[PDB]
Order: C-alpha cells, then structure tokens, then sequence
C-alpha cells in the first residue's frame, strides 16, 4: 500500500530584544536567508531541492514536505523540514540585521493564537464525501491519544489550570468547514489537489499538533492513511458516530487520564483508546480480506505499532514515554511538579511546554531527551541530512527537486505542477507541466536527467513528451 | 533525575517574563 502524501508545518517565530523586527520581516529572513521562487500563476517564497516548499504563511516561517508515498518518508522529509528552520534561523543571524531568531515547531502561544500543521492525502475522486465525513470525524477525536503534543493550561485562552493532550483541540468549534484560521472544523472542505481533479481529491486535514517524535508523525500519517483505504473502499460497515463531536473533542483532549468516554449514536460508551482499537480492528481485518499474509511490511509495522501503542496506553500511559510527545512532555512536567512542587499554573510548567519544541538541537528539550538517548527514533540522522537537499525518488518531488539542483539558475519559477524554465536565447518561458504525483519519478526521468548536459537540452527532449514523462 | 538536571541547564532565562512574552500571530 502506497498513498500520496505531504506535511505542512507552521513554526511559532520569536525575536526578543529587537523592537524593529515584526513576524512578517522575521519569518522573510528565516526563509531567505536559507535560499527558485513559487510559480502562483509577494512574500519570500521558494522551491527546495528536495522537492520541498519554504515560505512565509500568516507571518509564520513554513516548511511543506514534499509529495511523499509512505508515512516513514514523511517522518523524514518532515524531519528533514525542522534541521532546515535551525540552519535557516542560524544563517539569519549573519543578515545584517543580526536578529536572534528563535523557533518552535508547535501549535500554540497558549494566549490564544494558533497556527497550524496540516496534513494533505490523495485520494479517489470518486469516494464519496459523506462517508469521508462520518467515518472520519470519530478517528480525528479520538488519535489525539497518541497524536497529541500537550499543552499546559485549558481552554483556547489558557486560563483554567492543568494539563491537556492537545494544543490544537480548544481551537476547533464546528465540524466541517472551509476555514483553517477561526471557527475551525473537525472535516476541512477545501479540495485544491494541483494534479487531475476528475481523478483526484486531496484531503487537506487541519486537527494534528505538530509531531516532535517520529514515532508519533509515522502514527499519525500511516493510522490515518489505512483508515481512508478503508473509507475509499467502502469497508466500514459500522457507525462510529457519537454525539457532540466537537464537545467530545474537547473533553478528550482535557482527560489525560483517558477515561472519558464518548457517547457513539447507537449507544455504545467507549473511551477515545477504545474506539481507536475499533478503528484498529477494522484496518487489521481490511489487509487481512484484500491482502492476507502478503502485506507490505510498512503496513503490518504501522499496525504492529497502532496496536502496541493502543494497548500500552490502556496499561499504563508513562510507559510511553519515549514514544509519544504528551507522554515525554508529561514526564518532565510531572517530575518538576514533584520535585518543586508546583502547582498547573506555574511559569516553569508553561516553558517546558514550549522549548520542548524549539529547533535549537542544544536548546529545545525534546533534542536534549535525543540526545541523552531517552527518545525513540524512527529514522537516522544521517537520511535525515540528506534529505535536506535529495527529493524522493518516487514522485513528481524528483523532477522538481533534481531541476532545481542540476539547472537551478534556468528554473524561472515552480510549482507543485509545473516547472517553469528561463532558456537562453528564448523570450518566452517553457512550462513544463508536472500534473501526475506518480510520474516525473527517478523511473521516468531519472536518466534523461543524467545524460543531458543543460536546461535546453532537457527540454528539448521533454518536448512532445509531456504525456510519456509527466502525465 | 538525570534528565530534569539536563533540563535544568537548558531552560530559558528569565522564565516568566520569556513566556509572557511569547505572543504569536495567528496562523492555520
Ligand atoms: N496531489 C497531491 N496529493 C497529496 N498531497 C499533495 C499533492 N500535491 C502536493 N501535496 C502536498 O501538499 C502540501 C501543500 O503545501 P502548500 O503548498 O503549503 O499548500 P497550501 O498552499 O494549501 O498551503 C505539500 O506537503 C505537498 O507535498
Ligand atoms: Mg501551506
Ligand atoms: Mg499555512
Ligand atoms: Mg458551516
Ligand atoms: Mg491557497
Ligand atoms: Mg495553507
């Protein structure tokens, strides 16, 4: 199983001591002082050679991944996303300005404000929307028990006192919507998938809290995708309706303990983790009827792991503690609440909410807990690097990504379905359109790319091969 | 433990006037 797939992450940006800088102007330097440019047919704006999108969004610094095909290379080429803020913040410091640039890769000032990680998958046209809704709505009240990052105070203003699952649970107020900067919904409508929208939908998912853990991104994009397989085919056959989703959302989030149980329509009362291991049984019960024993191995290990984090979640939720962020994050705060004996309110409490989020390898406390080895990797540093710089290989991300490195100087502009070439000797531009997610792969243009010398020779090639290379 | 004195050495200065102070536009 194989599924189109991409993260957008929003940074919270910080610049003390600096009565110049705005969050426009600081979240500009982040980008350029990193790094061609977007084609939309004004604010700083570029294309990555790993097939990556960094610009500013709602005066935040942003990182889009490129389209990847499984959740472990979304982990990495998210991961990959925050080593780029670091380095981007880092080389800002050497702008003339020389602004301290500090940044946060959570959802949340906890006075109000949030911004978004948004999660975008591929999907069948055809499937019908109201089973994309109803099918849905209960997992995404429900996978914040291992989704979640935690947050210190209640309510989107932060005034009642403790602890809760998720930063971005008090912000959703509806169920499904257009919006994702107010009266969020649960379901958002919007349907943009810059590929063939007589064959595709992109889901465009605004619920998640940005992931520190890669265990905890890996659950959250692979969980998701198997239940939209099951969607798309029809499979689910049971109503996992319940009532007041959006209430339920809430009191999920608000329950670390994890004994609240939601109210389903045909009566059931089950706590988020059960109805999750109802989810769970379905997809195990789904590979088994279309696959049987011959299932690829990241599907058995994403329900190996949604199975084990389920169970051990109902067990005893700190054993978690090197998995899950709200688990890792709770584990400090509950030891500084022990050891200081503080009360939820407590300034200290607030802080490690937040530099647990903080890029900073020496300075946010989730890289301090990787470092001293009290956190589960997923991926290796070194494939992180890389992918700093190198596109997958098995989408349309290769072709922009390996353009941009082989003849970045004669890429006027691109896009996630265009390519758009400044030729020498050429008054017009040359779009190149990228419009299939599984073509303009290594297997497609791979060679073509090596042997050819220039940006003229390669579209000289591509010409009148639109619909063998990328469509 | 081990790990609060790690984060101990790490921790912003200045704690409440540092969270005070972090104050964000809204985004998505
Ligand atoms: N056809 C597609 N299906 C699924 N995801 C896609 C597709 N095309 C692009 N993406 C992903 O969607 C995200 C779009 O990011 P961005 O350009 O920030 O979107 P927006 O303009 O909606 O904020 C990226 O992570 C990208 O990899
Ligand atoms: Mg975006
Ligand atoms: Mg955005
Ligand atoms: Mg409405
Ligand atoms: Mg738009
Ligand atoms: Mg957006």
């Amino acid at each position: 199983m194989h599924r189109v797939m991409g993260i957008e992450t929003e940074y919270g940006i910080s610049v003390p001591h600096q009565p110049n800088a705005n969050a426009m102007a600081a979240s500009s330097q982040v980008v350029n002082a990193y790094a061609a440019r977007w084609d939309f047919e004004g604010l700083a704006n570029v294309i990555l050679t790993n097939g990556a999108r960094l610009y500013v969004d709602h005066a935040h610094p942003e990182y889009s991944t490129p389209e990847v095909t499984n959740p472990r290379d979304a982990v990495l080429w998210d991961k990959a996303g925050e080593r780029i803020m670091a380095e981007a913040a880092r080389r800002a410091a050497d702008l003339p300005m020389g602004w301290t640039i500090q940044l946060y890769k959570n959802n949340t000032d906890n006075k109000g404000a949030s911004y978004g990680c948004h999660e975008n998958y591929l999907m069948n046209r055809s499937t019908p929307f109201a089973d994309i809704v109803r099918h849905l709505i209960p997992f995404f009240v429900t996978r914040q028990v291992f989704c979640g990052a935690g947050r210190v105070g209640i309510g989107a203003d932060g005034r009642g006192e403790g602890f809760q699952l998720s930063q971005r649970a008090d912000f959703f107020e509806v169920e499904v919507g257009l919006e994702t900067t107010l009266k969020r919904p649960i379901i958002n409508t919007r349907d943009e998938p810059h590929a063939d929208p007589e064959k595709y939908r992109r889901l465009h998912v605004i619920i998640g809290d940005a992931n520190m853990s890669e265990i905890a991104t890996y659950l959250k994009l692979g969980t998701t995708a198997l239940v939209l397989a099951m969607i798309e085919d029809g499979f689910l056959s049971q109503d996992f309706s319940v009532e007041s989703p959006v209430g339920a959302l809430r009191a999920v989030s608000h329950d670390p303990t994890l004994r609240y149980q939601l109210r389903l329509h045909d009566g059931r009362r089950l706590t988020a983790v059960q109805l999750q291991m109802e989810y769970l049984e379905q997809a195990r019960k789904y590979v088994e009827d279309r696959f049987g024993t011959d299932v690829d191995d990241m599907t058995r290990d994403v329900l190996d792991r949604w199975e084990t984090t389920l169970v051990r979640l109902a067990d005893d939720p700190m054993q978690l503690s090197r998995d899950l962020d709200w688990v890792a994050k709770l584990s400090i705060l509950e030891g500084y609440r022990q050891r200081e004996n503080l009360p939820w309110s407590a300034h200290k409490l607030q802080l490690v909410d937040l530099q647990y989020h903080d890029v900073r390898p020496d300075r946010g406390l989730y890289n301090r807990l990787v470092a001293r080895g009290r956190m589960n990797l997923l991926v290796d540093e070194a494939a992180v690097r890389t992918a700093m710089h190198e596109p997958p290989n098995d989408t349309r991300a290769y072709f922009r990504g390996r353009c941009l490195a082989k003849f970045g100087a004669e890429i006027a502009a691109a896009s996630w379905d265009s390519v758009i070439f400044d030729l020498p000797g050429r008054d017009s531009l040359q779009r190149v359109p990228t419009l299939e997610p599984l073509r303009g792969t290594r297997a497609h243009v791979g060679d073509l790319l090596d042997r050819c010398r220039s940006a003229t020779e390669l579209v000289a090639a591509l010409t009148g091969g639109e619909n063998l290379y990328f469509q | 433990d081990a790990i609060l004195d790690e984060i101990d050495d790490v921790l912003e200065e200045n704690a409440e006037e540092f969270v005070r102070s972090y104050i964000q536009k809204g985004g998505e």
